[PDB]
RNA sequence: AGGAAUUCCCAGUAAGUGCGGGUCAUAAGCUUGCGUUGAUUAAGUCCCUGCCCUUUACACACCGCCCGUCGC
């Protein structure tokens, strides 16, 4: 049998174009699940949350933002609606869209600060792949939340357009702006 | 597209003499400044006052493309509504801050909208994300043309110090520029930053 | 405005046109739209990108009727009240074919197989072939008022035309002769056919 | 300057002085058999792959 | 440079063990890079003769 | 070539309260001003304050390329030296004005050279030969681009109203122009006027 | 939708929700149990603020003397 997310999105066609992030995005055949709700212990040990599927991580990180915490089913349906809207608008596999968005949104180098009372200075430093994934997911969720606030537009459409723009690589998205400015500051502090 | 102006190091603080509360001025409060070993010549609300008059009456604010932030010396951030009408004369101006600094907000008399509001630090959180952040100072040897630095369709942040002496130094700015070969006041600095912007953005 | 059939607010809004817009349709691929408005211009938009791909300005009156070919996304036809039906098609910056009609063109329809274009102006209904450009194969009038709309049945042979005289005419494409008539209470502004001939819907002058 | 890829061979320790970044030894995925020392922000273990915009800068230099 | 300076230290015969322990650690960690560079060929030839001879 | 600006309708005068001599300020003198029924709000000295600060601080003036004249409502004509420093604080500004009207002039603190001195009416006599006069106001339907009105090597006289309400109208002005479609302050009109003439004459 | 400053917090933990009891002390707009839903980041250094100790079981291997003052 073939395991398809929500019964209709396959995972075999999904491919990752970044060799560095191959080991930290769990979307392939072993990590394929029917629903993003598995009730595992992925925060028990260091580096174990790399085994949690990326859709479940997106569901968890969408619960923290702009919501009373502990409501997971609402977030699952929000993710389902966002995937449906993405498929309707773009016509391709939403899993590939999400993977491309996470690949594009992740910063490559950051700036470590040495700070005193008077002034702060920086040095450009490398970023580990796990922090790349964490910041990508966090930026996408925060951008969707900020776009959805005080607007006649439900969170699902804002999340869908955020993933669409990030996967396209357009600068109209929040995460791309944040990533570009972080790399620009890191370049300036070399 | 918009211009963000942040007034760094504004000398806005409240002191009490007798039974009355009024903002701390170098001249009216000369005796109490000498008390407690405070150096005279930093209580200058006028620098913020003259600088504010230039921004709020500028054509860019008239067209609705100017937003002004004030960061005082006591690390208090104030948001300036473009629809606010600032006092032109010095005395009633100080009443606004005494109204603002204790009550933390100022409501419009003829409108439900707030006009002045104190918000959470740091100021870097409230800028549109991805905006360019540039400061103004004489310490730069190279004189830069303001028109060349203006973005076509993006917001940009310009920081002007509100002190007669000292150097602007905040964490979020990425470059330091000078735009004249002569030392000029903060108020005129407000003028030359804004007056270049309308002509690029087609406001005449 | 793009709308979801299960939502409440538009998913995408396009701001390019300046005056009222009256015709809009998809393409052969389901991700671009072609629109025509009263500012004498016809614009092609991309749905996911949320921007206008291309524009055309080659008409002199109100543009209120348009159709897009199902076979090819590139090929589509635009008609107007300027008495000209210009086909904006292929991948270029100008009309490749144009057609002249003696009355303002209310509606245009593209016959799927064989490249036949049917145009309605006033009483006249005119059929044009694309094997030879701008060839009026047959011009027919069976109405005593302006012809409003033209529809195609599920079968290729049957064709329907509705007008302002409470009367809908059914023709065979092979013979180009009337084979049936329908009579109604008010002038038929809209004529719609379901799968096969399951449901016939006629929308009138009144509510 | 083309984008470079590196593999983490040995994790040295936490700087302390330079924030809390980690000095690691990285060897380039090209068949040049080179190895340098870099500063990494965030959790990193042996076997990780890093993306370098600049392959010339060294962590410990005069 | 340090490989050249180490060659002088072994020849003098003073503090051989500390230099040898230091020398063998550099060769292993940079084994891949040292082979590629043709400029280092003369240095290793002098190091090869001196190291075994002194020990 | 040199820019001459005359401040017309300036509200500068000294009044007697108690035994001391004080400048007639609107806010300070509400009790006195209401008596005799002359209109409150007309006495607006501060308009002269920031106007001088903008003009004197402009790079053109420190270049030696600016002249400022003051023609008050009480028909007093005042010269100002380019080397004069105008106080930033308003009451120190009112301090110097008081000693002008009574002592007719003021010497520098470190030299006998004249910084302020009241001269004889009219202002037209002291104008240099071959100079044409232009007026500035908002009411003009057509807006004039300031870059077009600058002469290459001719001195120039402009009039800016330092009064509260009304319109400038003096005999020696030959033409009347507008610089923007918005109601502007005299300080900003002085700000824009000095800004445009700066680049044309090679001052940066 | 609550400034300046300041307090607390690492896994069924933070946060939301309901349902009981008043138990020889404490508890009434309070106090304590029970269950349901359940997260983001971190698994390491002495850089700041500090705390606790030390500087006299001879396998192999490694290593090879902390300093100063005043009293008797
Ligand atoms: N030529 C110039 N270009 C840009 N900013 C200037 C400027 N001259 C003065 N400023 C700004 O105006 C403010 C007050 S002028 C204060 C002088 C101070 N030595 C200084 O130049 O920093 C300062 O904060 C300064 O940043
Ligand atoms: N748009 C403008 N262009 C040129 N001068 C202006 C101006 N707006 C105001 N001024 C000058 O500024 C001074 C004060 S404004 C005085 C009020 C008058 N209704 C007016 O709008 O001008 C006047 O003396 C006037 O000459
Ligand atoms: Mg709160
Ligand atoms: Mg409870």
């Amino acid at each position: 049998p073939d395991i398809k997310l929500f019964g209709k999105w396959s995972t075999d066609d999904v491919q990752i174009n970044d060799i560095s992030l191959q080991d930290y995005i769990a979307v392939k055949e072993k990590y394929a699940k029917y629903l993003p709700h598995s009730a595992g212990r992925y925060a028990a040990k260091r580096f174990r949350k790399a085994q949690c599927p990326i859709v479940e991580r997106l569901t968890n990180s969408m619960m923290m933002h702009g919501r009373n915490n502990g409501k997971k089913l609402m977030t699952v349906r929000i993710v389902k609606h966002a995937f449906e809207i993405i498929h309707l608008l773009t016509g391709e596999n939403p899993l590939q869209v999400l993977v491309n968005a996470i690949i594009n949104s992740g910063p490559r180098e950051d700036s470590t600060r040495i700070g005193r009372a008077g002034t702060v200075r920086r040095q450009a430093v490398d970023v580990s792949p796990l922090r790349r994934v964490n910041q990508a997911i966090w930026l996408l969720c925060t951008g969707a939340r900020e776009a959805a606030f005080r607007n006649i537009k439900t969170i699902a459409e804002c999340l869908a357009d955020e993933l669409i723009n990030a996967a396209k690589g357009s600068s109209n998205s929040y995460a791309i702006k944040k990533k570009d400015e972080l790399e620009r500051v890191a370049k300036s502090n070399r | 597209r918009r211009l963000i102006v942040v007034l760094e190091g504004a000398s806005l603080e409240t002191v009490k003499v007798g039974k009355t509360y009024e903002l701390l001025n170098c001249d009216k409060h000369k005796s109490i400044l000498l008390k407690n070993g405070r150096d005279p010549g930093e209580a200058r609300p006028d620098i913020t006052h003259q600088s504010l008059l230039m921004l709020m009456d500028s054509p860019l604010n008239r067209a609705g493309l100017l937003q002004v932030y004030i960061h005082t010396q006591k690390n208090v951030l104030i948001e300036v509504n473009p629809q606010t009408r600032i006092p032109r004369t010095f005395d009633r101006f100080c009443g606004l801050m005494v109204q603002l600094l204790h009550k933390l907000s100022v409501r419009a008399a003829d409108g439900p909208q707030k006009l002045l509001k104190v918000i959470k630090n740091p100021v870097s959180d409230h800028f549109p994300v991805g905006c360019m952040k540039v400061g103004t100072s004489f310490s730069i040897p190279v004189v830069s043309d303001v028109r060349e630095l203006v973005p076509s369709s993006d917001p940009i942040v310009f920081v002007v110090g509100a002190f007669a002496h000292g150097k602007v130094s905040v964490e979020y700015t990425e470059k330091m520029v000078s735009i004249s070969n002569y030392p000029l006041s903060a108020a005129l600095t407000c003028a030359k930053l804004t007056t270049a912007f309308e002509e690029v953005w087609g406001v005449i | 405005q793009l709308f979801d059939i299960s939502g409440r607010a538009p998913l995408r809004q396009f701001e390019g046109h300046t005056k009222a817009v009256h015709t809009v349709d998809f393409t052969a691929d389901k991700y671009h739209v072609v629109s025509g408005a009263d500012d004498y211009t016809v614009k092609l938009w991309d749905i996911p990108n949320s921007k206008e791909i291309l524009t055309f300005k080659e008409h002199s009156d109100y543009v209120r009727c348009g159709c897009a070919s199902k076979l090819n996304p590139d090929l589509f036809i635009t008609g107007s009240y300027d008495h000209t039906v210009k086909m904006f098609d292929a991948r270029t910056s100008e009309s490749v074919l144009s057609v002249e009609h003696g009355q303002p063109v209310e509606s245009v329809l593209l016959f799927p197989s064989g490249g036949l274009l049917v145009s309605a102006g006033g009483r006249y209904v005119k059929v044009w072939d694309m094997l030879k450009g701008g060839q009026l194969l047959v011009s027919l009038k069976n109405h005593h008022k302006t012809v409003t709309c033209l529809c195609l049945s599920s079968s290729g042979q049957r064709l329907l035309s509705g007008s302002l005289d409470r009367k809908v005419k059914v023709y065979s494409t092979t013979s180009y002769k009337v084979v049936h008539s329908f009579d109604y209470a008010a002038s038929i502004l809209s004529l719609a056919l379901a799968h096969e001939d399951e449901t016939i819907v006629v929308g009138m002058t009144n509510g | 300057q083309p984008i470079k890829l590196a593999r983490v061979t040995k994790v040295l320790g936490r700087t302390g002085s330079q924030g809390q970044c980690t000095q690691v030894r990285v060897e380039f995925m090209d068949d040049t058999s080179r190895s340098i020392i870099r500063n990494v922000k965030g959790p990193v273990r042996e076997g990780d792959v890093l993306t370098l915009l600049e392959s010339e800068r060294e962590a410990r230099r005069l | 440079d340090i490989l050249k300076l180490f060659n002088e230290f072994i020849q003098l015969g003073s503090d051989v063990e500390l230099i040898c322990r230091c020398l063998f650690f550099l060769l292993r960690i940079h084994f891949g890079q040292i082979t590629s560079n043709q400029m280092l060929v003369p240095v290793i030839e002098k190091l090869r003769e001196t190291t075994i001879s002194k020990v």
